RNA sequence: GGAUAGUGGCCUACCAUGGUUUCAACGGGUAACGGGGAAUAAGGGUUCGAUUCCGGAGAGGGAGCCUGAGAAACGGCUACCACAUCCAAGGAAGGCAGCAGGCGCGCAAAUUACCCAAUCCUAAUUCAGGGAGGUAGUGACAAUAAAUAACGAUACAGGGCCCAUUCGGGUCUUGUAAUUGGAAUGAGUACAAUGUAAAUACCUUAACGAGGAACAAUUGGAGGGCAAGUCUGGUGCCAGCAGCC
């Protein structure tokens, strides 16, 4: 009889049955245990907010090599110490030192982007200022 | 506060993005009837799937059933009058087998067009737009109408446009004073 | 005054209020629109009520112009148009002309004032007045 | 180490090569019909392949 | 029995261990006010619902109360806790989770504007008040067609046709043309009428704007997924790209 209990009074028993099954889905433990909540960086936020602390040279993943140029980014709202991505071409040379920046995830709901190892953010605004617009010379840091 | 004001979308996109079939189909839709976006063929496929989903929920009730009966009767009086579907049907035959092609041949775009004062479908848009044309006694810069059937003999151009006297169009007010200009 | 072929429509009888109760649509073909020194003694004379118990005010110009629909009333006399005319449209028409008033941000703020004085106020000034020297 | 150096490097190698000046397509439904006369109504060559930006060979 | 407006372990004077519980009690958590609803759909579903309506609760945290038909009211009072203002220091004054606004917080959110003209409420039901409400200001998240050019001539490349030197022309146009001309209208500039008593924002004007930066359209992408370059220079496991390969 197909395992489960077919009579029309066991409800019950398929309502408890899948209440149980489904913490087996990866996203519906995350979502009812709230790690987003209480274990992830951004507290369950798209974005956050935060200052430079050190420029950073994380090496690439195999079978690629490179040098993948990142900041360690201490979280304004919480103090936790997370690793940005800073994207493009020579835009390391934007995000130097002890800014103000804004961070977004890679896209992975959490894992990494690429051959970068232990990346989970990416760098999209300095002091204010997008990081396209540094990149595309449309604005520019302020100077003072 | 005041109560909410309601609104509601018209358009859909398609579930696939790059579809060579369907990419081909719309833009060589819009080149013959000039339309300026796909969205102006994406609201009237949503339009169709409105008017296919009635009309398939109705036809799922029995023969003489009174929602039918008066749904159905209105949904193809509606239909008749945008003209849409063949006039010379009683049948409930031709709403599900309503093609895109039949709701834009309606548009004031193309009905223009096809009425001989407008040349082209683009020279069409850009009459209509600039408001040389009445659908009734009134200006409309409309290019989608969805003439009613009761103004295609009522088609006119604008009283308050040019060929109508009185009115040259500004272009031609300048060389109104160019002709005085030139021998002085 | 040509062919601007003013006219009424829906008039209803509402002696409650002691007028004449309809909507008006003019059709002025190359008219921009007609205004109230115009429409109001028009419609004077087509009724020959009285000349200033008219009203006329919503006259929304057609998309494209060519006609205009508004609303309109037509009262038994002058002194009957003054006890239920608006004010603000006696004011726009001339039949008064309001005086300047204190704005409201300023009117509140001296109804605070004088809600913090119990009394007339005269004997403050006086006390005040009395016990400024030292 | 020595990560402190070397970025931004191809960025400030490539030759400027400036923007060539050109006319403005039409845009809107002049340019989609742009589109329609370029892809219906010229049959030169629909055989096989009906290249789009076919590079010089 | 007391208390209550009233029922009632609501509270006060006794037996019986009475009541609940795997049909999940009782504990714990809730990034939980509930619902009408929202998003998403073949059918079943999954997720959301602080928030325009209804109900509940609260007025910085607790507690207590006066008046009053109705409040355990906070733009009423009393007290403690935290915070906090003005003092010639003896005292006095509180409370924007109303509106506008300010600071902080953060990824995240507007004007210290005009009015009772409308909606409706309050009073001594008959000229008042109303940041309730409306109006305007900011506002390219959300939605609705909506302009960013349209028509004609003028040198050949040939989805094709009359005749046979099949390159001896064509009412017939698909377009390279930075070759023109007879075009058309909008963005919009208020002492002019139409709405708020002070004004604004589709129309029409003693009056105006269009021939290239003109008065251009951007955002993304062109290996595959997933339509679109084995085109050209530069870098050369570097720089960088790459949601996945």
């Amino acid at each position: 009889g197909k395992g489960k209990p077919r009579g029309l009074n066991s409800a019950r028993k398929l309502r408890v049955h899948r209440r149980n099954n489904r913490w087996a889905e990866n996203n519906y433990k995350k979502r009812l245990l709230g790690t987003a909540f209480k274990s992830s960086p951004f507290g369950g936020s798209s974005h956050a907010k935060g200052i430079v602390l050190e420029k950073l040279g994380i090496e690439s993943k195999q079978p690629n090599s490179a040098i993948r140029k990142c900041v360690r980014v201490q979280l304004i709202k919480n103090g936790k110490k997370v690793t940005a991505f800073v994207p493009n071409d020579g835009c390391l040379n934007f995000v130097d030192e002890n800014d103000e920046v804004l961070l977004a995830g890679f896209g992975r709901k959490g894992k990494a982007k690429g051959d970068i190892p232990g990346v989970r953010f990416k760098v999209v605004k300095v002091s204010g200022v997008s990081l396209l617009a540094l990149w595309k010379e449309k604005k520019e840091k302020p100077r003072s | 506060p005041r109560a909410p004001r309601t609104y509601s979308k018209t358009y859909s996109t398609p579930k696939r993005p790059y579809e060579s079939s369907r990419l081909d189909a719309e833009l060589k839709l819009a080149g013959e009837f000039g339309l300026k976006n796909k969205k102006e063929i994406y609201r009237i496929s949503f339009q169709l799937s409105k008017i296919r989903r009635a009309a398939r929920d109705l036809l799922t009730r029995d023969e003489k059933d009174p929602k039918r009966l008066f749904e159905g009767n209105a949904l193809i009086r509606r239909l008749v009058r945008v003209g849409v579907l063949s006039e010379d049907k009683k049948k409930l035959d031709y709403v599900l087998a309503l093609k895109v092609e039949d709701f834009l041949e309606r548009r004031l775009q193309t009905q223009v067009y096809k009425l001989g004062l407008a040349k082209s479908v683009h020279h069409a848009r850009v009459l209509i737009t600039q408001r040389h044309i009445a659908v009734g006694k009134q200006i409309v810069n409309i290019p989608s109408f969805m003439v009613r059937l009761d103004s295609e003999k009522h088609i006119d151009f604008a009283p308050t446009s040019p060929f109508g006297g009185a009115r040259p169009g500004r272009v031609a007010r300048r060389n109104a004073a160019r002709k005085a200009e030139a021998s002085g | 005054s040509d062919a601007v072929t003013i006219r009424t429509r829906k008039v209803i009888s509402n002696p409650l209020l002691a007028r004449k109760q309809f909507v008006v649509d003019v059709l002025h073909p190359n008219r921009a629109n007609v205004s109230k020194d115009e429409l109001r003694e028009k419609l004077a004379e087509v009724y020959k009520a009285e000349k200033d118990a008219v009203s006329v005010f919503g006259f929304r110009t057609q998309f494209g112009g060519g006609k205009s629909v508004g609303f309109g009333l037509v009262y038994n006399s002058v002194a009957e148009a003054k006890k239920f005319e608006p004010t603000y449209r006696l004011v726009r028409y001339g039949l008064a002309e309001k005086v300047e008033k204190a704005s409201r941000q300023q009117r509140k703020q001296k109804k605070n004032r004088d809600k913090k004085i119990f009394g007339t106020g005269k004997r403050l000034a006086k006390k005040v007045a009395r016990r400024n020297a030292d | 180490h020595g990560s402190l150096a070397r970025a931004g490097k191809v960025k400030s190698q490539t030759p400027k090569v400036e923007k060539t000046e050109k006319p403005k397509k039409p845009k809107g439904r002049a340019y989609k019909r742009l589109l329609y006369t370029r892809r219906f109504v010229n049959v030169t060559l629909v055989n096989g392949k009906r290249r789009m930006n076919p590079g010089p060979s």
